[PDB]
């Protein structure tokens, strides 16, 4: 859809303009959900290899959590970047074309006649 | 009729394709494809394709010799069909011949034809160049630049031939 | 919770949701106009770059 | 096979798919498909039994026919456009022929007649590569020519793939033909939303690759080939029954699992364009895929089929198999739906 | 367009339908694939030599190379059919039906 | 997914065989050189939908 | 992990330790052929590793501490009650036969792993090529059915076609009367009930089915009763053989590498031992296997992976 | 044969009976030849006369479906004096279902074909009324 | 390196000559001064026409005639 925008900066994950946007918090609930995905990956990795699921591999579970948080933080940054570029392009296109988007006469209901349909 | 010389060589081309496309036996398939490939470098060589037509002659001669070796070695039955042994070979062979000469009769009558695309009936002497090419045939310079500009093309083609040899040695190992 | 608390919380929720609804309708109409025309920053399907063209004087002048 | 030769062959398969993905020239697209086929043939012939030779013969015939149609579409674009940019095709005849070529490379119906035979004949990892990595290059070429693809042809091929891959999986007790008709149905799912919004097509492609890699990785981790050999999993490794349960319920499109993510988004991009009938029929036809998924969960997890004696020895050994990324693929295949707006990274 | 393109596309369709309708013999379809590559070679080379676009004159050579670079593969995939079976018929290749 | 590696790394893999107006061996012109130059500079940047 | 494709790529070629001493040897014979000690003699003059005969509890001795597990966990069968009741209804016979073949397949896998990793030859007792002959005696005395023989031949067909026959296979000629006399002098109260035609059919399927196929794929050294008592006799007659037969000759590092990767995955070894072919002598139902498996979870050291058990006093589980 | 569906729908309902019946018969015959081609393709007939008898059987079956379908639809749309009404196509689809049951020599197939083909023809008439597009153009 | 060279020169001498000629043909064009003369001969060969330039007024190294002294010379080719 937006393939003409990301053709002057090819294969750049986060461009120079991506730093203008506020980053996700380190207490981001989406990043906390990805940390829970890391905790579940650690528990499944201790379950499929018949280990004590809550005790074996504290380093292993902690590296699963750290790896999913480290991937998911940059994925959330690219997510925020792409939705911000979408809204920026939308609003600049609306501003650039006044004759395509009329401002309606926002009437009140004392003139607007609705057809009533009684239940009986 | 002589101005249609590329047309006549192309009618022989389609006749060879009908000859080996009915699949009588790969011996006679090799015969029909040698005939079609040998007039392929009569079609394409009357454009200026000396080198680039001699290659499709030479590589396909090596190909049909190897194809002969395999259809003599593994793909051989007791009574190989010439063209007329099986009825289903000869029926579609005669069908291809009469359908090709049917469209020949339709293209030398109207001088225009349309199977899906549209094709003129005048000979392809009109579509040539009215210019000179100096001290070089242009296709020879183009295939000479396979070593100057085409670096990545040489790399991927050499790697494809290398792994094609390796792939074929991994397949014909049996274990 | 207080009735004023729930009431004004409801009004803030209605403001945020009405803004998101109007902007989703703007999103649909903007995508419709850009697929119809192609004048915007979206739907710029790639064509040939004009930097590839050799502008040097060639062999024959008829070009 | 010599492991150096196996590594070189896998790097050549990756090189062929990358040459399809990164090249701007039609001949390099064709060379990438030629390299991909030529280097995936020994992956189908790693164990040297006649079923693999039959599978590789049928696969080479279908992919060679598709390559011929692809090069004819390339030469017709060279006629009607005089150039070589991988962009929109400048002829509806060339667009039809390239759509046929890519449909034969994907195994979309009614060119689907090679996927269950070839997937049954070859081992599990080769079937995994055939059903995941071979769906990246023709979907890339379909992604790059979408202003020229005819609407009715690609929609016909898509919904026909969905219906026939739904019906074909009901009458198979073999796991690999089940995954093959699931592959036909899911390629129909991907290509049905291709011209409407192709980011959702890439989303469906990636979610299907994750789910299929989860399923084949579980099949390699338990060394199961049939439904009846998978039936003894609760006696061998009981957590694997939970894993195949949640993944088979993911691939059918049940919320709150991740396989409900592409399908619903597809409907989210097909009711926008005043097409209500076609995603409705797609949502109805998803129930067939979900039905033989429910059949496999009934056989494996939700009941207990009777086992045999020598399982008592296999209790005493842990699985020493390289279960590569299996918890990662499980978690990203079942618990991904609350991050549905991650799809913007594919825009 | 010109007259010779009709017959080269016709030879392509003839070798197509010869490939796309079998006769219980696989070498005769390897020959039909090589015929389709012949028609592709001649059609691309006619277009290139007509337009005098010389830089893609290396393109048919490469094309012809990949012809045998799959067709020899078929030969390696023929004998593995014909070492299992005494022939190379296509009705020996129906054990993947169950 | 058009991973544009050739514009990312700056390499020039196949942007030379792409058009008839590119850099040619010994400056051999094509018979549609002027028309293709006009069509490429006419339809650069304006996208496919407006360019058609 | 210890071995894989990476170590093969990094220079560990399996013919760097493939010397002339790498001789996998198997001593065949009847029940009391005087051979069970003789293998140890062949083990203690050639400097080779002796594996005992795989009974019910071979896998019990390999994994864990090695103590004999209870019979309801391993086999769920009997050899003594097989000798007392060969013609039982519940099928002790084929259940014990299939469990013994699984144990001998694990024994042969351990033999090939030790041989292909340590360079030392392994001396077995009644390897997997000499197992089906006992089945034939159990078919020639009416102890099992035809379907059990079909099931066992399918299992052995899908398991033995991925291995090699041994280098030297020793066979011992002891007649039936001397076997019976050593059984009577043994004093074993269950072993005495073995019928005579059972042993005669063991000898018949030895001489007519095993040796007409092994003599072309290995080397036979056929000894009688008296000459199988001298150690250096059989040891030196192994020591001066000309090895040309058998498929040990067309083995490079690649094929032996694929064999070693097949061997070191013991579940891949034992994958098609328990195939889902529903036969009433081996099919253990849902609740019975469920109860026995949940009791196997409660066995000490058997709940988790082999270094993750606090009940046996394992250290550093929270960093493993 | 898209133009066959054109010159079926390019004629107003309740006006011309035999031409609409011929167009519906031609559409049914084209569908029957498609089914005949795939039937002689994917399942080999043991004789060429076997194959052409199956081809003629499937052709006359789908042609009789299309014929009695369009005929009952046009006759009901005339004799009810309601041209744009889906109940006419409902009765026509049920007549085509009983046609398929009488040609397949089975009653339950005919009744199920009545019900589901009546639903199908109702959907066709409503999609022709409100302009429902099944292969809809991408526009937003 | 000498003992294995003698061994392979005893066993497979055609391969020794092959690898010797191949290695010298790889390494030796980087140790010869004549390669710049190769490139200059190849780019001093006028296939096309030496296209004239419009005299805008200020081109201090471009001649107006072939016998004008400014421009590239090829006396190095005739001496070498
Ligand atoms: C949590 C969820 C994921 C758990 C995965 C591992 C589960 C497991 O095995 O646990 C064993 C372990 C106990 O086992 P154990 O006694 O030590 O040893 C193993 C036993 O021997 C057990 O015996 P066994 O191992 O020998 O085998 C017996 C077998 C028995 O198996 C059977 O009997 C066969 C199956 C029976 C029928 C099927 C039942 C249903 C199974 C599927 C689940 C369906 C519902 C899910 C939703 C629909 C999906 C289709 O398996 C079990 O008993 C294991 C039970 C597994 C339950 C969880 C399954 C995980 C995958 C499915 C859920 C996730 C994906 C879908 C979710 C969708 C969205 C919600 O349990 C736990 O550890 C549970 C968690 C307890 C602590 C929780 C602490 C939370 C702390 C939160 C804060 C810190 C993190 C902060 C993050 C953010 C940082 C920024
Ligand atoms: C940029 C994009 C990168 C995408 C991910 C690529 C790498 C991970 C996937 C490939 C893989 O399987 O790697 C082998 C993998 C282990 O293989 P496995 O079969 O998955 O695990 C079996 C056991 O872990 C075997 O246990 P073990 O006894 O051998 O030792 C445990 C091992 C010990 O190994 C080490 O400590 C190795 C340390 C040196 C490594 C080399 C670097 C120097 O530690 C682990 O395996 C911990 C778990 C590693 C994380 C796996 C998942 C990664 C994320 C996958 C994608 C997530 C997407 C989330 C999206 C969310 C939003 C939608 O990981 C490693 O060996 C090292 C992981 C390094 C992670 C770096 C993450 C940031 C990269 C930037
Ligand atoms: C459709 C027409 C039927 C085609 C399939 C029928 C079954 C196969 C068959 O013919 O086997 C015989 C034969 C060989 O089979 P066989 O070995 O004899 O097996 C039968 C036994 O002998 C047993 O002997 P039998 O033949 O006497 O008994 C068969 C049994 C006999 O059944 C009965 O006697 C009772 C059936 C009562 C009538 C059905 C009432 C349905 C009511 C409508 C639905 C509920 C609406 C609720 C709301 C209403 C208000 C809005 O009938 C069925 O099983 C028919 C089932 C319904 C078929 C259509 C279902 C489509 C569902 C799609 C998803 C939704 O196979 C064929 O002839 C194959 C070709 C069939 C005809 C070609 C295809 C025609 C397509 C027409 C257009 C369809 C448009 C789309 C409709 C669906 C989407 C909306
Ligand atoms: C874990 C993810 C690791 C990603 C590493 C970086 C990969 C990369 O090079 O991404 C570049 C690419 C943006 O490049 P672009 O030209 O927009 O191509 C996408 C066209 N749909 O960016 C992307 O494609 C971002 C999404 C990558 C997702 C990969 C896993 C699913
Ligand atoms: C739209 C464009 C998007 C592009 C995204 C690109 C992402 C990377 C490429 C993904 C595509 C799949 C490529 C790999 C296919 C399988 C390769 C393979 O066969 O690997 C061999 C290996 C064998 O393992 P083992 O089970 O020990 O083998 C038994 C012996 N046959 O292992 C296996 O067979 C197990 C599976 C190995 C690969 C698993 C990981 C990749 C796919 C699952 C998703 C994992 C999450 C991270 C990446 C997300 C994006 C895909
Ligand atoms: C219109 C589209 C079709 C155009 C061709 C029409 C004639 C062919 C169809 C007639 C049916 C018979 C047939 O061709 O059968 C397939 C035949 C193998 O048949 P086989 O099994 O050997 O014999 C028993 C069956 N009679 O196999 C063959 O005959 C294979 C060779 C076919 C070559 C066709 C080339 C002619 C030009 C076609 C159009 C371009
Ligand atoms: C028992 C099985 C399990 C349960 C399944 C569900 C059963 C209940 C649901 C279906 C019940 C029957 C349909 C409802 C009838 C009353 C309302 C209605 O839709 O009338 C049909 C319509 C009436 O005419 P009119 O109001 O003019 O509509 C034209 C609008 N443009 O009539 C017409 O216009 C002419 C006839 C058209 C076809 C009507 C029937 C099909 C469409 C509705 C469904
Ligand atoms: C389960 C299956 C459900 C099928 C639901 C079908 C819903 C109706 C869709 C067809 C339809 O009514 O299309 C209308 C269209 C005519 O509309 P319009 O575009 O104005 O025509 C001018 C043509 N250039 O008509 C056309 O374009 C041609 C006619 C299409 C007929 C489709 C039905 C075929 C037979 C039943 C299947
Ligand atoms: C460096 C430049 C690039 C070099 C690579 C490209 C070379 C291009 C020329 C064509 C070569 C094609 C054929 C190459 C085959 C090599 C492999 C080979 O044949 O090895 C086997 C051979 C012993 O033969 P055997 O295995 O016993 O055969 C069975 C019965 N005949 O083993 C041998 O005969 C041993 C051969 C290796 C040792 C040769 C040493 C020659 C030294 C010459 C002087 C130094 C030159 C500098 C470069 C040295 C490079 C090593
Ligand atoms: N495959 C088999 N079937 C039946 N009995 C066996 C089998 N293998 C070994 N035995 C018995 O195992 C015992 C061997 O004990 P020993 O020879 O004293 O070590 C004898 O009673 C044999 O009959």
């Amino acid at each position: 859809m937006m393939t003409g925008r990301q053709a002057r900066a090819p294969l750049q994950f986060l461009p120079d303009e991506a730093r203008s946007l506020p980053p996700p918090k380190l207490t981001d609930p989406r990043l906390a959900y990805i940390g829970f995905l890391g905790y579940c990956s650690g528990l499944i990795d201790n379950a499929i290899r018949r280990r004590p699921v809550l005790s074996a591999g504290l380093h292993r579970q902690f590296l699963y959590i750290t790896s999913f948080v480290f991937v998911g933080y940059y994925l959330l940054k690219r997510q925020d970047y792409m939705y911000a570029v979408r809204d920026h392009d939308m609003f600049s296109y609306i501003k650039s074309h006044p004759e395509d988007f009329p401002e309606k006469d926002k009437k009140t209901y004392r003139e607007v006649f609705e057809e009533f349909h009684p239940v009986r | 009729m002589m101005t249609y010389i590329v047309f006549i060589l192309s009618i022989i081309f389609v006749m060879g394709f009908v000859g080996f496309s009915s699949k009588p036996s790969p011996i006679y398939g090799g015969l029909g494809l040698i005939v079609s490939g040998g007039v392929g470098c009569g079609i394409v060589l009357n454009f200026g394709g000396s080198f680039l037509g001699l290659m499709v002659f030479l590589i396909y001669l090596g190909g049909m010799m190897v194809v002969f070796g395999y259809t003599t070695a593994m793909a051989t039955e007791q009574y190989p069909e010439v063209w007329v042994s099986n009825k289903v070979v000869l029926g579609t062979f005669i069908t291809g011949l009469l359908m090709e000469f049917l469209m020949v009769y339709y293209v030398l009558k109207d001088k225009e034809v349309e199977i899906v695309f549209k094709f003129n009936g005048m000979g392809d002497w009109v579509i040539y160049d009215t210019g000179d090419s100096g001290f070089f045939s242009e296709e020879a310079m183009g295939i000479a630049a396979l070593y100057s500009y085409g670096t990545w093309l040489v790399i991927v083609t050499g790697w494809s031939l290398l792994i094609g040899v390796v792939v074929i040695m991994e397949i014909t190992r049996g274990n | 919770d207080a009735p004023e608390k729930n009431y004004e919380r409801t009004m803030a929720i209605l403001q945020i949701e009405s803004e998101k609804a109007e902007l989703r309708l703007k999103e649909l109409e903007v995508r419709r106009l850009m697929r119809a025309k192609g004048d915007g920053p979206w739907f710029q399907y790639p064509t040939i770059d004009k930097a590839l063209i050799d502008h040097s004087p060639k062999a024959t002048p008829d070009n | 096979m010599n492991p150096i030769i196996l590594i070189i062959i896998l790097m050549t398969v990756m090189l062929g798919t990358i040459i399809v993905m990164i090249s701007t020239h039609w001949l390099l697209i064709w060379i990438g498909f030629e390299m991909n086929m030529l280097a995936i043939i020994p992956i189908m012939m790693k164990k040297h039994n006649p079923r693999a030779t039959e599978a590789s013969t049928k696969y080479f015939l279908t992919q060679s026919t598709a390559s011929m149609l692809l090069m004819m579409a390339i030469i017709i674009n060279l006629m009607f456009s005089g150039q070589w940019t991988v962009m929109k095709l400048f002829n509806p005849m060339a667009s039809m022929l390239m759509t046929m070529a890519l449909a034969m490379k994907l195994g979309m119906a009614p060119f689907h007649f090679w996927v269950p035979e070839v997937t049954q004949g070859i081992p599990l990892s080769s079937g995994l590569i055939l059903l995941t990595w071979q769906k990246l290059a023709p979907m890339s070429v379909l992604y790059q020519i979408l202003p020229s693809i005819n609407l009715d042809l690609i929609l016909t091929l898509s919904i026909l793939s969905i219906t026939i891959g739904g019906w074909g999986g009901l009458n198979q007790t073999q796991l690999r033909k089940i995954m093959a008709y699931s592959s036909i149905a899911h390629m129909g799912w991907m290509t049905a939303v291709l011209l409407y919004n192709p980011t959702m097509t890439l989303l469906n492609l990636i979610i299907y690759i994750i789910m299929t890699s989860t399923m084949f990785t579980l099949f390699m981790a338990n060394s199961t080939t049939t439904t009846l050999s998978l039936s003894h999993t609760w006696n061998k490794a009981p957590i694997m029954t939970i894993l195949v349960l949640i993944t088979l319920l993911s691939m059918g499109g049940l919320p709150p699992l991740s396989g409900f993510m592409p399908k619903w988004m597809i409907i989210q991009e097909m009711t926008k364009n005043d097409s209500i009938i076609l995603p409705t029929l797609m949502a109805i036809t998803a129930l067939l895929n979900l039905y033989f998924y429910m059949r496999l969960t009934y056989s494996t997890a939700l009941t207990m089929f009777p086992s045999t004696n020598n399982m008592k020895m296999k209790w005493q050994f842990p699985t020493t198999k390289r279960m590569t990324l299996l918890p990662t693929m499980t978690v990203l295949s079942t618990m991904l739906l609350p991050l549905t707006p991650i799809l913007s990274i594919l825009e | 367009m010109s007259l010779v393109y009709m017959n080269i596309m016709m030879a392509f369709t003839v070798s197509l339908t010869g490939l796309l309708m079998y006769r219980s013999h696989l070498m005769s379809s390897l020959l039909c694939l090589e015929g389709m590559m012949l028609s592709l070679f001649i059609l691309a080379t006619l277009m290139i030599l007509n337009s005098h676009f010389t830089l893609a004159s290396m393109m048919p050579i490469i094309l012809l190379v990949f012809a045998a670079c799959e067709a020899a593969l078929g030969l390696s995939l023929l004998v593995m059919v014909s070492n299992t079976y005494g022939t190379d018929y296509v009705q020996n290749l129906n054990l993947l039906q169950c | 997914p058009f991973f544009d590696v050739q514009k990312k790394l700056g390499v020039d893999l196949d942007h030379w065989m792409t058009i008839q107006s590119a850099e040619q061996p010994h400056r051999i012109p094509a018979r549609c050189h002027a028309f293709e130059k006009e069509w490429i500079e006419c339809a650069h940047g304006i996208g496919s939908i407006r360019a058609e | 992990l210890q071995y894989g494709p990476l170590a093969y790529i990094l220079g560990e070629k399996t013919t760097k330790k493939m010397t002339e001493n790498s001789k996998l040897i198997t001593v065949d014979g009847n029940i009391c052929s005087g051979k069970s000690k003789l293998a140890k003699e062949v083990a203690e003059k050639l400097g080779l590793k002796h594996f005992p005969e795989a009974g019910i509890h071979y896998a019990d001795s390999t994994t864990g501490d090695g103590k004999p597990l209870p019979v309801r966990f391993s086999g769920n069968c009997s050899l003594e009650k097989f000798y007392d009741d060969p013609k039982s209804n519940d099928g002790n016979s084929y259940r014990l036969q299939a469990w013994l073949y699984a144990s001998r397949l694990l024994q042969y896998a351990d033999a090939l792993e030790h041989l292909l990793s340590t360079g030392q030859g392994v001396v077995l007792e009644r390897s997997i090529y000499s197992d089906f002959v006992f089945l034939e005696a159990m078919y020639r005395q009416g102890f099992i059915r035809k379907q059990c023989v079909d099931h066992y031949n399918q299992v052995k067909k899908v398991t033995v076609c991925e291995y090699l026959p041994p280098h030297v296979v020793i066979y011992v000629d002891v007649p039936v009367s001397e076997v019976q006399s050593r059984i009577q002098k043994k004093g074993n109260p269950h072993e005495m009930k073995i019928t005579s035609a059972y042993l005669q059919d063991i000898e018949n399927v030895y001489k007519g089915t095993f040796l007409p196929e092994m003599s072309e794929k290995c080397e036979v050294l056929q000894y009688s009763a008296w000459e199988a008592e001298d150690a250096e006799k059989v040891v030196e007659d192994i020591q001066y053989l000309k090895y040309d037969k058998g498929p040990w000759l067309d083995q490079d590092d690649r094929k032996l590498h694929n064999l070693r990767m097949l061997v070191q995955d013991k579940l891949e070894v034992l994958n098609y031992t328990s195939i889902p072919v529903f036969l009433p002598e081996v099919t253990i139902g849902a609740h019975q296997s469920d109860r026995v498996f949940q009791e196997f979870t409660e066995l000490p050291g058997r709940k988790y992976r082999a270094g993750y058990n606090e009940d046996v006093g394992d250290k550093w589980i929270w960093l493993k | 044969a898209k133009t066959l569906l054109h010159q079926y729908w390019d004629i107003p309902e309740g006006t011309e009976c035999h031409r609409k019946t011929y167009a519906a018969t031609s559409i049914g015959g084209a569908s029957g030849l498609v089914v005949s081609a795939y039937s002689v393709a994917l399942k080999t007939p043991t004789s060429f006369l076997e194959g052409v008898a199956r081809t003629g059987r499937y052709t006359f079956t789908a042609a009789a479906i299309g014929a009695i379908f369009g005929l009952t639809s046009c006759i009901s749309a005339q004799v009810r004096e309601k041209p744009d009404d889906p109940l006419n196509y409902l009765i026509g689809g049920c007549a085509g279902g009983l046609t398929l049951g009488a040609r397949t020599r089975s009653y339950g197939i005919g009744a199920a074909a009545c019900a589901y083909m009546g639903l199908t023809a109702a959907l066709v008439k409503m999609g022709q009324l409100e302009g429902w597009k099944v292969f809809a153009e991408p526009k937003v | 390196v000498a003992a294995f060279l003698k061994n392979v020169w005893a066993k497979e001498p055609v391969l020794v000559a092959s690898f010797a000629i191949a290695g010298l043909a790889v390494i030796l064009p980087t140790l010869s001064p004549y390669t710049k003369y190769s490139l200059m001969i190849n780019r001093a060969t006028p296939y096309n026409y030496p296209v004239p330039l419009r005299d805008d007024g200020n081109m201090p190294d471009v001649p107006s005639h072939p016998q004008d002294p400014q421009g590239p010379s090829l006396e190095w080719l005739k001496r070498l």
